[PDB]
């Protein structure tokens, strides 16, 4: 929230104002659950099954 | 010589941007009106947030900045939280003195409700020594802060001796209160069964005593 | 850092004087004049002054020169606020504040004046244990009733305050002529009746002290 790079943070708009979470919480899913490749803003790069 | 106006209630939810004005009867608000904004938490609990328009006190969070709007003083908490849910009043200086706004009210989404935790004493033996006997039913911890307190003597809605104080906001912003039930030893020695019933979001809380 | 402590709650009967004082601490007193505000039960906030704690003058608003009259005891970082010949509409709370940074920045506790006409009546301290059967849970409520004073104001800790976590003390009502008031306290089932748990309640107007200890029922 302060503009600073931090891997294991996360940066999402809570009612009005912005707020961090865990990059642990994040999760990609079809089916069944994806293999996150990357993480970087807006984009997420993942491994996903049939779907 | 001078009316300081501001909206008299605003409701936002956690995570929202909302901003209170501050109106001058004279004209527009000029830097020259120093603007300050004062809140209020219950207990009469008063902080400082910004002066001179837009300096923000030392420890009072970034979401909360001072602006002049128009003709008039701003106060925009960005990301407002449930922690903001108070009384916010601005001062303007004419000259000479200062001038208070009326204050607004501010409601933020937040703090999941809470039952009451009710508990109901016996009027105590030294009491009971003095030929009068009161009940009392204290609750706390309640959330929305409103309830309703009803004594029952013997199964029969007691109607008048019970007297209970209005929500008072505790701490962790969550309220108690307690009603009073009064008889005299003898009233106390005749009856058999008390209960005083809470009523809050809905469900129901009854908690008796057995003489 | 900052604290500004104001005098307890006074009861006075019209007529009377009273002097509220304001200690301040964290700053140099002497660089930051004095803001006396005054919060009416209903109406909202109004400024009351301002006195320069640097050459002591005074400012009053217009609605409060005449039986107002700020002073300071500069050597112990006190201002004090004083009303002479209480009016009944006097009754409301007030505030010292430090004026810096274009406006105001800390305000104080509050200290609330009841003018009201009424003798002096002591307390009864009562002591609340639960019921006399059973009450078990993963802690314990006990509580302690002020019943039946004139004038406020009443203070109650408990344990002489090293107990004040799970605390609710309730705001005085007056009912029929006098005051009462009442606190509550959750510990857990095995602090009481195991530990020592007691009641201290003073009423200053009457130099009353009690301390009761809460005694289980049987």
């Amino acid at each position: 929230t302060d503009d600073s790079h931090d891997w294991t943070k996360l940066r999402y708009m809570d009612n009005h104002m912005p707020a961090d979470a865990e990059r642990a919480g994040l999760f990609v899913r079809t089916s069944a659950p994806c293999t996150i490749t990357g993480t970087m803003g807006h984009f997420i790069l993942a491994r996903c099954p049939k779907g | 010589q001078a009316v300081v106006t501001q909206e008299s209630a605003l409701t936002t939810s956690p995570g929202e941007t909302v901003t209170l004005t501050c109106r001058s009867n004279i004209g527009a608000v000029t830097s020259s009106n120093c603007a300050n904004w004062v809140q209020e938490k219950p207990d009469h609990f008063f902080t400082g947030l910004i002066g001179d328009t837009n300096n923000r006190r030392s420890g009072v969070p970034a979401r909360f900045s001072g602006s002049l709007i128009g003709d008039k003083a701003a106060l925009t908490i960005t990301g407002a939280q449930t922690e903001d849910e108070a009384i916010y009043f601005c001062a303007l200086w004419y000259n000479n003195l200062w001038v208070f706004g009326g204050g607004t009210k501010l409601t933020v989404l937040g703090q999941p409700k809470s039952s009451p935790s009710v508990t109901l004493f016996p009027p105590s033996s030294e009491e009971l020594e003095t030929n009068k006997a009161t009940l009392v039913c204290t609750i706390t911890d309640f959330y929305p802060g409103v309830v309703t307190v009803d004594w029952k003597v013997d199964g029969t809605p007691v109607t008048q001796g019970m007297e209970t104080t209005q929500p008072s906001k505790q701490s962790n912003n969550k309220y108690m209160a307690s009603s009073y039930l009064t008889l005299t030893a003898r009233a106390w020695e005749r009856h058999s069964s008390y209960s005083c019933q809470v009523t809050h979001e809905g469900h129901t809380v009854e908690k008796s005593l057995s003489r | 850092q900052i604290q500004l402590v104001q005098s307890g709650r006074e009861v006075k009967n019209p007529g009377e004087t009273v002097k509220i004082s304001c200690k301040a601490s964290g700053y140099t007193f002497t660089e930051y004049p004095m803001l006396w505000v005054k919060q009416a039960p209903g109406k909202g906030f109004r400024w009351m002054g301002l006195i320069y704690t640097n050459t002591g003058e005074p400012t009053y608003a217009e609605e409060f020169k005449g039986r107002f009259v700020f002073s300071l005891e500069i050597s112990a970082s006190t201002a004090y606020l004083q009303i002479n010949n209480l009016t009944n509409e006097d009754t409301a709370t007030y505030f010292c504040v430090r004026d810096y940074f274009i406006s105001l920045d800390y305000w104080g506790q509050g200290t609330t004046l009841t003018v009201s006409s009424a003798k002096t009546t002591a307390p009864s301290v009562y002591p609340l244990a639960p019921v006399c059967g059973g009450t078990t849970g993963s802690s314990v409520t006990l509580g302690c009733l002020v019943k039946g004073y004139f004038p406020e104001p009443v203070t109650l800790t408990w344990n002489s305050g090293s107990l004040s976590s799970g605390v609710h003390t309730f705001p005085a009502l007056l009912q029929s002529g006098l005051y009462t008031l009442s606190s509550s306290v959750t510990v857990t089932s095995n602090t009481w009746p195991s530990q020592t748990i007691t009641c201290n309640v003073a009423h200053p107007a009457s130099s009353t002290k009690v301390d009761k200890k809460i005694e289980s029922r049987r």
